[PDB]
RNA sequence: AUAGCGUAUAUUAAAGUUGUUGCAGUUAAAAAGCUCGUAGUUGAACUUCUGUUCAGGUUCAUUUCGAUUCGUCGUGUGAAACU
RNA sequence: GCAUUUGCCAAAGAUGUUUUCAUUAAUCAAGAACGAAAGUUAGGGGAUCAAAGACGAUCAGAUACCGUCGUAGUCUUAACUAUAAACUAUACCGACUCGGGAUCGGCUGGAAUAAAUGUCCAGUCGGCACCGUAUGAGAAAUCAAAGUCUUUGGGUUCUGGGGGAAGUAUGGUACGCAAGUCUGAAACUUAAAGGAAUUGACGGAACAGCACACCAGAAGUGGAACCUGCGGCUUAAUUUGACUCAACACGGGGAAACUCACGAGCGCAAGACAGAGAAGGGAUUGACAGAUUGAGAGCUCUUUCUUGAUUCUUUGGGUGGUGGUGCAUGGCCGUUCUUAGUUGGUGGAGUGAUUUGUCUGGUUAAUUCCGUUAACGAACGAGACCUUAACCUGCUAACUAGUCUGCUUGUAAAUAACAGGUUGUACUUCUUAGAGGGACUAUUGUGCAAUAAGCCAAUGGAAGUUUAAGGCAAUAACAGGUCUGUGAUGCCCCUAGACGUGCUCGGCCGCACGCGCGUUACAAUGACUGGCGCAAAAAGUAUUUCCUGUCCUGGGAAGGUACGGGUAAUCUUAUUAAUACCAGUCGUGUUAGGGAUAGUUCUUUGGAAUUGUGGAUCUUGAACGAGGAAUUUCUAGUAAGUGCAAGUCAUCAGCUUGCGUUGAUUAU
């Protein structure tokens, strides 16, 4: 029966969206810090917030999480993604056709263009 | 909260006073969802002697029944038209549980679709196109309602339903033709209105030459809309 | 409505509810169980195309003009379908 | 309509043609060939089934569905008959309008091999279809035609004109042996009949949820006596509402008077207010006393004395009514249901009612969430909220709580032990209870989850079943209940020997019986006799009246009034409960189990106890030996047992609402 409501999940996902510098693993950190952050009319309200929007951040420490868009982390996480070697894939000077594109490249007549190695 | 904030580009365009003419619009082919840029090109400071003076009508109002849940649960349906006299008319319908609510919602829907009637000439052409380029057909469920010009003065000869809306399309002289069940008064109206719109659609002889190249409003006036307000 | 106005009955529009113009026929009434076939109705394409010149009007257009006038006339020049 | 092998006979399409003819064609009243089954005529044949029929069964009835039989038929020659939902319910010839694979038959190239009447590939012509899709059609279902239709005309036959009457009547030098077929009316009557689709409701259809619904169990009711409601039946009267959950220990419905509506007999007017008459030279009230009466009811009658408009007689008419009508109504309250449901805006889909949202699937107690997603966001309901219970050796304090410290007192060798009495710039563990903490499913988990919601386990934790138990309860209903809770009422009824307001006696408790809640038992896990410093929560005096503590008397229930406290954290009391425990009796039998029912006595509440209000003492001791068909409630301090209070209340708990004590079996 511990399934969590409507008003918890959008509650956490702001706190979240707005907060994620701020916000600890600890559940007793991050119920003072919502605490401030917001107005919470109840303590066990504030308490199920807290936990759950807990719970998100270490589900967020492992990966991307449906429903919360964090842009800044996104953006780090973005420029993370890229490593580029200097050769790439892409050599342009050596570039292998198999027998059906040259068929193609008969047609267009594009068959002799620099550095093209048939298989 | 008597002002309008737009929520459309097009609305922008209007309400900032950039847009010159509602048929401007019509040509552009604009999508017009928002019912404020009707009521502006329609002024409020009430010139009794404008013949561009904005009208709308009630023509139906309808107790729709549903079977739920053990009860019997009604609604109203209503029927809206608004049209100036001068070439410009539209129809609208909204279902709601109270009246005067089917009633907004359905002269917010007419002004949502609003549609350039096009008027012609009968015989020798002097003045004021009375009537129709062509003979033109509205469909709407089973019924059929055929437009046919008039010559001068002839009047509307037409039902007291598609009567209503040619008077609001301004459309002054024409014949009347109607086929299936016409009593069902939304289908009707919506034949007429379609029909009437039909008129714009209709490639007439005197259409056939290159058209002016212009740039859509909204490439024009790109600068304006990327400013923040 | 009005010195007239009710009612009954046949007939006209309403009726694209007789339909040539002009209706319907899978399920609302409606394609015949199926073929052959005479009357009836219905029927593929080809023949002096075309071009050149003249004239007469009749229309049209108008950066040709004119005259006068509350709009016709004369004239251009070309442009038509004619005859 | 056609499905075994082979042979024969004539026929056919499609394809293939740089073959021939040359408009020879399309459709079609006449007129013709066919034409399932069933049926008919004359012969055959007859195995299977099988109308009719004979029987069994079923059933209220079955001349039916089921079963055992069985004739005509079913098969066959010659003949008739011409009909079907003879169905794509869709006329034929011809064009033209999308896309895609596949299929059957020809042909044309190409490719592989094990080199062929076989594969594969690409074309194409013709068939049967299918799948997408239409900015084409349609009322829609749907349709590649049902498209190229008011932007209405390629060619040609046929058929329809609201529903029934009726494919009936009638006529057929139309047919048929017959059955019948074909042709085919009108009178009359009627506002609908009809088509598609939507939403409900329903289903002796399919699927999926949830609940003590069932499952694993428990306690049992149903069997007995009694108590208390219903119904019957008596009755002067047995007042009355309420009949499946959703009436029936329900109407706070435990009634001796009262209550109280019922019944028998008596009294009052509190019959205002207005009009008419009467009244001051008297309207009217009262009352000794004798009768009278149940009654010191002046009710009545005789008897007069008082009294001094408080008004009397009519005519209108108001007060009053536990009289009727919940199907006239408010308000409140039950129930669906505490189930998880219900809306709207803007976008998407329908001509439209409507639909999507609001869902395949997980997940939750929950349309709780996750996710899917032509929907996006929201509102109500659920949750949250609120009350009670559980944690604080930390805070704030307390003589209307307690602890300790120091004094003392008693029993004792007593800086022993156990008890009192005192005490303080003392203290907060226990006790109040204010502030604030605390739980969020926390931590961990190569546990299950498509790693998402979530579930699971272990650990920590006062607390991890939504912490526990509750309060609140959307949209809609149900002519549910309530005129008898209301000085909330519409309408109806009764208005002076009143259906008004009183008084006296009955009645609601009357018993052959039927049906509900329930108390108590059938005993040994027991009954009885002693002993035993174990509760919680409630109450409480307009002063003697309310809780009641001492004390005394009585064998007892109970009485004194002798001394007292308390409008209460101070007093009853922080006790006085009962299961339980320890001894001892009794010994598996209607036994002391069990006590219904009865007869004397005594006491208490009440003017009143008889028709036993309760309580006490001796007797008296019934049914019942664990309960047929049925069937109720229930998952943890829970069931069950066990007492206690509060409501009622002068007295009367077998009821209700609560309170703790002892504490499970089994699921989860
Ligand atoms: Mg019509
Ligand atoms: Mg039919
Ligand atoms: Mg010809
Ligand atoms: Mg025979
Ligand atoms: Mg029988
Ligand atoms: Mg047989
Ligand atoms: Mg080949
Ligand atoms: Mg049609
Ligand atoms: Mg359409
Ligand atoms: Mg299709
Ligand atoms: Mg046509
Ligand atoms: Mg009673
Ligand atoms: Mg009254
Ligand atoms: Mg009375
Ligand atoms: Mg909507
Ligand atoms: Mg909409
Ligand atoms: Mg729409
Ligand atoms: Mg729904
Ligand atoms: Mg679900
Ligand atoms: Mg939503
Ligand atoms: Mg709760
Ligand atoms: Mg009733
Ligand atoms: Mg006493
Ligand atoms: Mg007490
Ligand atoms: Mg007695
Ligand atoms: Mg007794
Ligand atoms: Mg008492
Ligand atoms: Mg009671």
């Amino acid at each position: 029966g511990r399934v969590r409501t409507k008003t918890v999940k959008r509650a956490a996902k702001s706190l979240i969206e707005h907060y994620y510098s701020k916000l600890t693993n600890d559940f007793h950190f991050n119920k003072k810090i919502l605490s401030e952050v917001a107005q919470v009319p109840s303590k066990r309200l504030r308490n199920k917030i807290a936990g759950f929007a807990t719970h998100l951040m270490k589900r967020i420490q492992k990966g991307p999480v449906r429903g919360i868009s964090l842009k800044v982390q996104e953006e780090e996480r973005e420029r993370r993604l890229d490593y580029v070697p200097e050769k790439s894939i892409i050599d342009i000077e050596k570039v292998t056709i198999d027998n059906e594109t040259k068929e193609m490249l008969k047609k267009l007549g594009y068959q002799n263009i620099p550095g093209l190695v048939s298989a | 909260k008597n002002d309008w904030q737009p929520q459309t580009k097009l609305g922008r365009l209007v309400k900032y006073g950039k847009i010159s003419s509602l048929d401007e619009i019509f040509k552009y082919s604009i999508p017009i969802k928002e019912p404020e840029i009707i009521d502006h090109f329609y002024p409020k400071n009430k010139d009794v002697q404008a013949e561009h003076k904005l009208m709308e009508e009630v023509l139906q109002i309808t107790p729709v029944q549903k079977q739920t849940q053990a009860g019997q649960r009604t609604r109203f349906k209503g029927f809206v038209v608004v049209g100036d006299s001068n070439g410009h008319i539209g129809l609208g319908w909204k279902v709601a549980k109270e009246v005067q609510g089917a009633i907004k919602g359905a002269i917010t829907h007419a002004k949502l679709n609003m549609v350039p009637v096009r008027k012609g000439y009968w015989g020798n052409k002097i003045a004021n196109a009375h009537t129709i380029p062509q003979k033109i057909t509205g469909k709407s469920g089973s019924v059929r309602i055929r437009l046919v010009p008039a010559p001068r003065g002839t009047g509307i000869v037409a039902a007291p339903i598609p009567k209503k809306v040619l008077q609001f399309a301004g459309v002054q002289d024409i014949y009347t033709s109607s086929q299936g069940c016409t009593r069902t008064r939304g289908n009707f109206l919506k034949a007429t209105y379609y029909a009437l719109a039909n008129t714009y659609r209709y490639l007439t002889p005197d259409f056939w030459g290159k058209p002016e190249d212009n740039e859509l409003p909204f490439e024009t006036f790109s600068e304006f809309l990327h400013t923040k307000a």
